[PDB]
């Protein structure tokens, strides 16, 4: 997934 | 022999990036689930770690060249080095006096026994402190400490990295600034570089040990349920 | 006309199950992430809700007959009714005086404006309070309140339920005890039963509205990251 | 998944 990481990296 | 514009600019960026993502007063720690002294410290430490990952991400996003890597590699480097960067930056709160991470009052003063109540064993905690001590003894400048973290994060040899060639380049560029800096600005720093690169190796062992211990923890739902979505994501095994 | 052993035994069990899973002093609330007054209350309320789901599970496990259902149906009934049971038990802390859920000091005193800072709108919060008020006005006995929760949880019409026939039976058995009880032990309770079954319907609407609002929230990673693994699991759409 | 729910239900 990595939905959160993706988002945090803008 | 002196630093160049490009090099020095890389230093102003990292040192600014660090200040912007590290509070020496730990004022945000009250927003974490309270610490408690079977894994009573887990909730608080999970919140500490999750909080720190967010900061490491903010820092990473400001390391020169990182923002250009593919979203995948950024994630690969992040997932793989997160725990090491945490251990590095944590030194800034570690105290050789009380052999602990002092972050305020008796509450936010973390001892080994504390991490034991978060699901970790001396197998990990022993070298962690040993590493903290050795790193403290290096009395690093903020420029070298912030450079060591940027260097560690751009390690090309991380499982999952695709464009490992560009990563390898950005890391070298940084490894160069750190070398020049030590020579030019740091006295008696003749053998400091080697000691700093050596530290990166100790981090892999600590990283590996943590990976194992974390894996076990994460497999037990009664425990993983105490973790945070971000921790589960960054340390999780999803591809 | 009076209650039977079996019926009355079902009452001692539910009332005991409730006491064992509901603290009228809310002493555990300090272990939650502190409340803060863009979705500042989300962390604290997520911890409140997650905490409550754990309690609802403990309660469910003690409702007579529930422990016999397949693990799947238990999960289906839990996932689907969790939010409704929470709303029900929450009434016990609701105050008609201040139109809020008073759980201690100014900190744990929850107002609508508070749930608004957790990502919810009046669309939900309006009927919630309206429902809380109407339910409070029923001045229910603990036996009827605990029975209404057991009844709500064994609703056979929940998406995902397999053996919906046995569920339907256990619910009826309970619906019977509640009826007998009201008649025998509750004065002026001639029309109370209908009012209680009516309340179950208002819960479906509140449930539905919450489902929508929660869906939106959960889709935004910057927000879902504030939730807890359990909340993400119980309210999540995984099959 | 429902690993957590499964566990909590013993
Ligand atoms: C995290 C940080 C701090 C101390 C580090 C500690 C003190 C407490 C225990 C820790 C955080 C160790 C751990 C862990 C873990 C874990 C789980 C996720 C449970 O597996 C690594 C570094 C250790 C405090 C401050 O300098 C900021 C830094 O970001
Ligand atoms: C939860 C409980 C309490 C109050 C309920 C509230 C007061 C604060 C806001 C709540 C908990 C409402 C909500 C929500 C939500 C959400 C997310 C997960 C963010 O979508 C429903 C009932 C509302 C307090 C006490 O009686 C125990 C009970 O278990």
């Amino acid at each position: 997934r990595h939905k959160i990481l993706h988002r945090l990296l803008q | 022999h002196m630093l160049s514009d490009e090099q020095m600019q890389i230093i102003n960026s990292l040192v600014e990036a660090h200040h912007k993502t590290y509070d020496d007063s730990y004022s945000d720690f009250v927003r974490f689930r309270p610490p408690v002294r079977r894994l009573s410290m887990l909730p608080h430490l999970a919140d500490l770690v999750s909080y720190s990952i967010q900061k490491v991400i903010g820092f990473a996003k400001m390391i020169p060249g990182f923002r250009d890597l593919t979203a995948e590699d950024q994630i690969a480097l992040l997932k793989s080095s997160a725990i090491e960067i945490i251990m590095l930056r944590s030194n800034q709160s570690f105290s050789l006096e009380d052999m602990s991470w002092s972050c305020g009052g008796p509450d936010f003063k973390y001892c080994i026994n504390d991490v034991t109540k978060a699901g970790h064993t001396l197998e990990l905690l022993e070298p962690l402190v040993k590493f903290q001590v050795g790193l403290k003894k290096l009395k690093l400048h903020e420029e070298e400490h912030v450079l060591l973290m940027a260097i560690c994060l751009l390690s090309p040899d991380r499982p999952g990295v695709q464009d490992h060639v560009r990563i390898e380049a950005l890391q070298d560029r940084l490894c160069d600034v750190l070398q020049a800096y030590i020579r030019i600005q740091h006295p008696g720093g003749r053998l400091l570089y080697a000691k700093m690169i050596q530290k990166l190796a100790d981090l892999r062992s600590l990283n590996e040990e943590h990976s194992k211990q974390y894996r076990s923890l994460s497999f037990q739902p009664e425990h993983s349920m105490q973790l945070t979505p971000l921790v589960l994501e960054v340390f999780g095994s999803e591809v």
